[PDB]
């Protein structure tokens, strides 16, 4: 598994444990903005964006502070399990109009 | 330069840091020059408003603790100016809120009665936007200009 | 609880080149010496000319940590009220014998209240609700 | 509150008219942000195929060498990619091109005088002169040269002018196809033009009725507004056909009388190809591309 | 030089419209604004591509170093 794609930046996250900023290379605002955007609409996430460093270095961080009961972690993890689904149903309804034309 | 007692010299003596007022008059020769001041002038004026959303992001993408930006090891906002119908902030808000997190926590807010190089004027009938009030740290009236 | 409540009449509404917010200048129905002076975003609770406003100036809603969006099953004192604000006072005027003017900030959304009754009651709050009816 | 099936029951596509390279489609009640994602996808994710190296063994044109190979890697081959592999470039050239990798395409045109009677054409006067991108002769090599037997490697325009020669002067070239993407090179590009509008909104606050009906409807595109009688009120019977020139605001008899505006969920899509793939094929695999990005997350470890 | 190959602003094929737009003003006599549009050229990029193409090839090649006069 390639540990450079994704990288818990601990000069930054929360002793234990909500708030945490991730670093992804080699991404952008592409994912960056779909993402946080399926972060926030978690009732659990407390403040929530992504920002990039510079447009030079390949870099995308996005940090994620939330109440209590769920870390930054899960919060990440849900976010892009939720997307998944996202595009699944966005395939389903595209295939399905297709077929309906 | 090739040894330490020069390199001392470059970051501490002939630096650029310590150099934000010039011997001459004793005024100012740092700040910001043209896009930054016009894009002052638009969002500190009272038409600019801000969601949620809209308002962390305005934070944190300038301010980042990773790259020791902050003071407080957390980035602390201030709550909505506008709570009903919809939860929206001020432009000035943003303006307090990055103050608050780069100035110490440990000392008080800035207290400054300043002016504006824009006249009320234009800003229509009884508004006090030329006078720039901080209070405790917050932007509480007057946009920012060049001046 | 509450701080302030009076019922007011609107004399004007002016934009002033903002396509958003208006100077609403009123009266008190009840005190003669009564005046009002109020910035409101006029795209969320719009004002007209001869109008009736019940503005209540309220210390909180019935220790808070931090302000929270609403979830299901909350209530709170800006559900009788149509239009609510959050701000600070920052200015306590006097003007001749008897008669008090209060200056508030509602993040650049300004409010002057004239009276001369509410000196024990108005005080320089960092924290002051603004709820406004009808 | 918003669910993935929530947004299932709002979700509405609608095709205007779907040619063989350009598709006109709409995207009914879907964010900004997936609808941008979509279409920076089709612009740079989707790749394609074309020359990439260029051998030469004689060029005796005008046109140089560096122009000459720069412009049969601009000319687009009629050539479905899936059939070829990446090229791999830490090895070396022996090991690099293969069968499954590389496409060769052969250029060998020699210009003659032929005898005439004399302003005079080019293709009368001399033989050979307008070389071609149809005179790239397809050389299928190695373990598949069956693979492309019912699929010919030809220029996907054949008529595009790649030289012009006069007699004494020979071109003879080796160039080898690879497979790359539109972000490297502009030469990798799949489709034309990759656009969305958001549909316009006339927001009407007074009937306006009468002669002034008759002023407003000059100002939209004639298939817009469309009136009843010289009451009835001024409707708007089509605002997707408006061009958004706000000409009825620079008129003092309507500039306080209407609103310009737009629908923010409603996206007017135009995807043009270039050719090697159709226009729906293309915006699928922009779905199917923002899908594997955020499935290739989900499967992944977070470091640190 | 010749007729560049895809327009410079979005990349729509323009190298193999120039012979023909020169057949629309000469045999056809049409104007230069309808011949192209006959081509199949309605954005004013794609229209000022081929509309404004000088082809100095033209005057290039009748300096040939390989057959005498
Ligand atoms: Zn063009």
């Amino acid at each position: 598994p390639d540990r450079e794609k994704i990288k818990l930046l601990t000069q930054a996250t929360s002793e234990d444990g909500t708030s945490a900023s991730f670093q992804i290379v080699e991404e952008d605002h592409t994912l960056g903005n779909a993402l946080r955007y399926v972060i926030m609409k978690n009732p659990d996430v407390e403040f929530c964006g992504y920002s990039i460093p510079h447009p030079s270095e390949n870099l995308l961080n996005i940090r994620i502070q939330t109440y209590g009961e769920t870390t930054a972690v899960d919060a990440l993890q849900k976010g892009l399990k939720d997307l998944m689904d996202l595009c699944d149903v966005v395939e389903s309804k595209f295939t399905e109009k297709i077929k309906s034309m | 330069p090739q040894n330490e007692n020069a390199r001392a010299e470059a970051l501490n003596l002939a630096n650029t840091d310590s150099q934000y007022l010039t011997p001459t008059s004793g005024s100012p020769v740092r700040g910001l020059i043209q896009d930054h001041i016009s894009a002052g002038v638009w969002l500190t004026s009272k038409d600019s408003f801000f969601t949620r959303e809209q308002y962390q992001q305005y934070i944190y993408g300038c301010i980042r603790p990773e790259d020791g930006h902050t003071t407080r090891s957390k980035i602390v906002t201030l709550p909505p100016t506008i709570f009903k119908p919809y939860p929206l902030w001020t432009g000035k808000q943003i303006i307090t809120t990055v103050l608050l997190n780069v100035t110490p926590p440990d000392m008080p807010g800035i207290n400054l009665i300043s002016k504006n190089k824009i006249k009320n004027e234009y800003w229509g009938k009884g508004s006090l936007e030329n006078e720039v009030l901080f209070k405790d740290g917050a932007l509480l009236c007057g946009i920012l200009d060049k001046s | 609880n509450t701080l302030f409540d009076d019922i007011f009449q609107v004399s004007e509404v002016d934009p002033g080149r903002y396509n958003k917010v208006c100077r609403i200048e009123a009266a008190s129905t009840t005190q003669d010496q009564c005046k009002l002076t109020l910035d409101i975003n006029v795209e969320l609770f719009p004002v007209a000319a001869q109008d009736s406003l019940t503005v209540t100036i309220a210390s909180s809603l019935n220790a808070t940590r931090s302000w929270r969006p609403p979830q299901a099953g909350d209530r709170s004192l800006a559900d009788d009220y149509d239009y609510v604000m959050y701000g600070t006072a920052y200015k306590f005027e006097e003007v001749s014998k008897d008669l008090i003017a209060v200056y508030y900030s509602f993040g650049g959304l300004l409010m002057r209240l004239e009276g001369n009754y509410r000196n024990l009651n108005n005080l320089k709050q960092e924290n002051a609700y603004l709820l406004i009816r009808r | 509150e918003w669910n993935v099936e929530k947004f299932k029951k709002d979700f509405e596509v609608n095709i205007s008219s779907l040619d063989a390279r350009e598709a006109n489609f709409d995207l009914i009640n879907i964010d900004t942000s997936i609808a941008n994602a979509f279409r920076r996808i089709m612009i740079s994710e989707v790749p394609s195929v074309a020359a990439e190296y260029v051998y030469f063994f004689n060029n005796t044109s005008v046109i140089q060498d560096e122009v000459l190979a720069h412009r049969i890697g601009l000319v687009p081959l009629k050539v479905d990619p899936d059939m070829l592999t990446w090229v791999d470039s830490n090895l070396p050239d022996d090991e690099k091109f293969t069968d499954e990798n590389t496409i060769v395409l052969s250029l060998n045109v020699k210009c003659t005088r032929n005898p005439d009677a004399p302003s005079t054409d080019p293709k009368e006067l001399y033989n050979n002169a307008h070389v071609y991108a149809r005179d790239l002769k397809f050389e299928p090599q190695g373990r598949q040269s069956t693979t492309f037997a019912d699929c010919p490697v030809v220029p996907a325009d054949p008529d595009i002018l790649l030289a012009k020669l006069r007699p004494g002067q020979e071109i003879s070239l080796k160039a080898h196809c690879i497979l790359g993407i539109g972000g490297d090179h502009a030469k990798f590009s799949p489709v034309s033009t990759a656009s969305y509008r958001l549909l316009p909104q006339i927001n009407i606050l007074q009937p306006i009725k009468g002669e002034s009906a008759r002023r407003f409807q000059k100002c939209f595109p004639p298939g817009v507004i469309g009136i009843d009688e010289g009451s009835d009120e001024a409707y708007v019977k089509d605002a997707r056909k408006d061009t958004v020139s706000r000409e009825v605001l620079r008129y003092e008899e309507f500039a306080d009388k209407v609103k310009l505006g737009r629908v923010r969920n409603h996206f007017i899509f135009n995807v043009e190809s270039a050719g090697a793939m159709t226009p729906e094929e293309i915006f699928f695999k922009s779905v199917r591309i923002l899908k594997n990005k955020a499935e290739y997350l989900k499967n992944c470890p977070i470091t640190q | 030089m010749i007729v560049p190959v895809r327009c410079f602003s979005c990349g729509k094929v323009v190298g193999d419209k120039w012979e023909s737009y020169l057949n629309l003003l000469q045999e056809d006599e049409l104007d230069e604004g309808t011949a192209l549009s006959r081509l199949g050229l309605k954005r004013y990029c794609c229209r000022r591509m081929i509309l404004t193409h000088v082809d100095l090839i033209e005057k290039f090649l009748r300096y040939n170093p390989l057959e005498k006069r």
